[PDB]
């Protein structure tokens, strides 16, 4: 039960980071292709 | 013939290249001469992709299908110093991303479809029990994992039915422990191709009690990837972590989204990752098995390492018994598939 609350902790912090990113970089396209029209 | 294939394909070569320069014609049929060649003609499609610089729109429609059409391939292969031109366009296309894809898939599915389809496939047999006496006889557990499967099939591109696979959520914890893994890819495989907004549906299963529903939203991490190659890499960095977790069942499944969102490509990293469940001599012939299906083709081309591994594994344990077809249900498939096509 410890092990699992560390892992899905690791997990947790992984999955932010992630959304995060994806975030950003979705971001970074949409405002090329905006500029282009 | 084998040998007339050999000059042929190499004789197409030269004459939509050379003497017409309708120069996008031909790179939709010359992947016939990819492989019975060699790789470097199924490379020199890139090659004089590349070296072919009329403006920028016809070479676009040349790498709009080595996007994710028939194989990336190239679609890491053109980043330098930022030298060519529209370089972030060309990535973009061939990395099948997400306005080149999601939002096409969506332009059509809230335009010109229904995007409800709350499994009334599964509800269009409305006059059958009324038919021959009487109903209510059937008592198996097993309906619910196929009824399961239906409605997470039809669901697909952004028909997310939240609060609606409850029943799966309470078959987890009860019983059909294979079915609690099958119905945890329900939201994996309706947001397919969804990278960016997929994994924020998928997170909430992420932090399970169950092994089952954690196992499963991780293959749905994999499934929502598959033909889409992300700058983020989400796939390999949510599934890393769990391709060596524990030796048994949850050991066996915890390769497989590395087995399916990265089998279109050739990266070094994802193998030497596989590799040593692979080569360690390991008795349980399942978790064998499936990382073997995996491996085998994370790249279909000519990887001789994996050949050996996969060779060696199987003269591990197979040779001292005479016994089932689950001996040969996948590491020989996984070792044909290396150098299939």
């Amino acid at each position: 039960d410890r092990l699992r609350q560390t892992e899905n902790r690791a997990t947790r912090c992984k999955v932010e980071r992630l959304q995060l990113l994806l975030q950003q970089k979705r971001l970074r396209r949409k405002a090329r292709r905006d500029a282009r029209g | 013939k084998v040998c007339l294939y050999l000059t042929s394909c190499v004789n197409y070569v030269p004459e939509p290249e050379n003497s017409a320069l309708l120069r996008c014609a031909l790179g939709v049929f010359r992947k016939f001469s990819r492989f019975p060649e060699a790789l470097r003609l199924a490379l020199m499609l890139n090659d004089m992709e590349l070296v072919e610089d009329i403006f920028t729109s016809c070479k676009d429609v040349v790498v709009q299908k080595q996007m994710a059409f028939m194989l990336g391939r190239h679609g890491v292969f053109l980043e330098l110093s930022e030298d060519v031109e529209e370089y972030e366009d060309l990535t973009e296309i061939m990395s099948n991303v997400q306005l080149n894809s999601n939002f096409l898939a969506l332009a059509r599915e809230l335009d010109i479809m229904e995007p409800k389809v709350p499994d009334d496939i599964y509800k269009t047999h409305l006059e059958n029990n009324r038919f021959g006496g009487s109903g209510s006889q059937v008592d198996s557990a097993r309906m619910n994992l196929a009824s399961s499967f239906v409605n997470g099939f039809v669901n697909a591109a952004f028909g997310q039915d939240k609060l609606l696979t409850d029943d799966g959520n309470k078959w987890l914890y009860k019983n059909k422990d294979h079915g609690m893994l099958s119905a945890a890819a329900s939201l994996g495989m309706i947001l397919l191709w969804d990278v960016d907004g997929g994994l924020t549906q998928i997170d909430k299963y992420l932090y399970s009690s169950e092994d089952y529903i954690k196992s499963g939203a991780l293959l749905a991490c994999g499934i929502v990837n598959s033909g889409v190659r992300n700058e983020c890499d989400p796939a390999l960095a949510l599934l890393s972590d769990y391709v060596l977790h524990n030796s048994n069942t949850m050991r066996l499944g915890s390769i497989f989204g590395l087995g399916l969102a990265y089998a279109g490509s050739n990266r070094e990293d994802v193998l030497t990752l596989l590799l040593p469940v692979m080569g360690d001599s390991k008795s349980s012939m399942e978790v064998a098995g499936v990382t073997a299906l995996a491996c085998g083709m994370i790249a279909v081309g000519s990887c001789n390492g994996d050949v050996t591994s996969t060779i060696l594994q199987t003269i591990m344990e197979k040779s001292e018994t005479e016994l089932k077809d689950t001996y040969a249900r996948w590491l020989p498939l996984g070792l044909g598939l290396n150098h299939l096509g």
